[PDB]
């Protein structure tokens, strides 16, 4: 059945606390394109103004529209707690949508990190995965890279899973990065490196592996 | 002057059992953060319908200065928080009270379209 | 917040199928208004053959809805031969019913490599550590996980699983996570991950052994 | 007899490329699955009306014998898979054809309350 389903995002912690340059994203799925223009309006708690967003709108494989407006926020304004609202608007739409976001409250905890290098297995040993363990952070709110040779890899090149509750009172998350003989060949260096808001100082924590130690 | 600091975050954090466990110690009820919001603001806003009450029990201010000129009846207003609502004019709160833009509680009900909210902003 | 319900159907756990014998499926309805009457579940069969017995379950959920599930259980032998099952939801005020079918998922097929790893002593607790292992490169994507301790299976709520993720070529891969105590692998260094996968030859199964200490 | 075995699989599957590719080496179109299913009855069920007249194509059975006596046009009305429904009759599919129960492809109509199958099931 068909369900129009609205998400408001958090900033990245990589946004927020390296590039300093937090955004916000408002998701609208399961739109029947061409009814029409949807409305999404950015708002503020405090009522001051809001930047200019970007819109981006993409009919999908099952033929619904997905629409998307990422807004920029201030540094200061979100870490200060600013609230943040999507209003969605639509003509074959009763009740208009609304989620808002401001940023996560709780116990803070910073991750752990551990990376490993999969042995060799038969068939392809041109290939490796690394995989990252990062756990007991609190909130849920992360960002992970993997470097090698100590520069980012484009983030289309590791998988990264969505935050778990621990048995405890944090989250954990994995990541998978699969690497080629060439790349470890000419430096077996690489790190998985969590951004995360407990993490002191500058928010970051990182882990080295290599392939053949 | 230090005690206060820490309520508010569970003020929108919806730390009840702290909260009720707060004042207890003799909280500032009108505590602002940083943005001179009583947990007041922050709690109408959010569900927490659980102490918004809490609050004016111990006697927080049903119409308070937020540093935008924002009573409380604002920050519900905001939110289809719409119970929490209810509650602000039972005992009253303001309900033309101007932010420093020139704006009141019954001007958000059509800014969000919210047909039951310009309803019940018709009425005390 | 939006209520819109929905259904879902799953196809048996490789470890019911496989390893019990005993395969069911499950049909999954979120976010139904309580006491509006009774949801109706009904089960079929694309071959018209008889359904068995089904279980129902429902439960209000926090958040106001009720989630009513049923399970069926099916033949080995009739799923294994791609017996499609249907599930049909039928509600008092609901515009159209809905249907979610299901049978078993063909396309190539590829056994999954099992790697298991132990966390180093983190500072803080050093009585827990925690056993991790990634399985990835099967298909099809229904696979089963589960850790043994001393060779007997642990309880599955000891440990939490990811849900299958497209690897970058044509398969797919998967993390468990099992924490530990200092009691445990004190009386006995020996933990495994077991998957069990249709292409898992011979017998569906795939495990792999680790230690808290190399 | 062993090219068959592969066929139907990617009849169910949807494997145009190759099903467009395997009767090219002549497949037996009126094969069978451990159950008397021609691919006619995977396609049917399944949205591949990309592959649905690949068969009637190379000369499908608009009827086969499904050994529950069920032929395609059951095995389409099964689903909700309805612009697949309207070919089966373009070209006659048997309209009362029974299974071996006592059923045809008008019965599943109302056995889901299908109220557009039972407006196209009253046609032809």
């Amino acid at each position: 059945p068909r369900c129009v389903s609205a998400y408001l995002s958090r900033p990245s912690p990589f946004d927020l606390f390296i590039r300093k340059s937090p955004t916000i994203t408002c998701l609208v799925v399961d739109l029947a394109p061409s009814k029409g223009t949807v409305n999404l309006t950015w708002s503020r708690a405090s009522g001051k103004p809001v930047n200019h967003s970007t819109r981006k709108e993409e009919k999908q494989r099952n033929g619904t529209l997905t629409v998307t407006s990422t807004l920029p926020v201030g540094t200061r304004d979100w870490i200060e707690g600013e609230t943040y609202q999507c209003r969605v608007t639509h003509p074959h739409l009763p009740r208009a949508l609304m989620r808002s976001t401001t940023k996560t409250s709780g116990p803070r905890a910073a991750p752990e990190v551990y990376a490993f290098a999969t042995p060799e297995w038969p068939g392809s040993r041109d290939k490796r995965t690394l995989a990252c363990l990062i756990q007991n952070f609190m909130p849920e709110d992360i960002s992970v890279q993997w470097l090698h040779n100590e520069v980012q890899l484009p983030d289309a090149r590791h998988s990264t899973t969505q935050p778990r509750k621990t048995k405890g009172s944090g989250f954990f998350v994995f990541s998978r990065l699969e690497v080629t003989r060439a790349e470890w060949e000419q430096k077996d260096e690489f790190i998985c490196r969590a951004v995360h808001e407990a993490a002191s100082p500058s928010q970051t924590v990182q882990r080295a592996v290599s392939v053949n130690p | 002057s230090d005690l206060g600091k820490k309520l508010l975050e569970a003020a929108r954090a919806g730390q009840d059992d702290e909260v009720r466990i707060l004042t207890a110690n003799g909280a500032d009820v009108n505590a602002n953060d940083y943005w001179g919001h009583t947990p007041l603001h922050l709690a109408a806003m959010l569900g927490h319908l659980e102490i918004v009450e809490v609050l004016l029990k111990n006697g927080a201010d049903v119409n308070a200065t937020g540093n935008t000129g924002r009573t409380p009846l604002h920050l519900a207003a905001w939110a289809d928080h719409l119970e929490i609502v209810e509650v602000l004019l039972k005992h009253g709160a303001d309900v033309n009270a101007q932010d420093k833009f020139g704006k009141t509680a019954f001007d958000i009900s059509i800014d969000n379209g919210n047909e039951d909210l310009a309803e019940i902003l018709q009425k005390l």
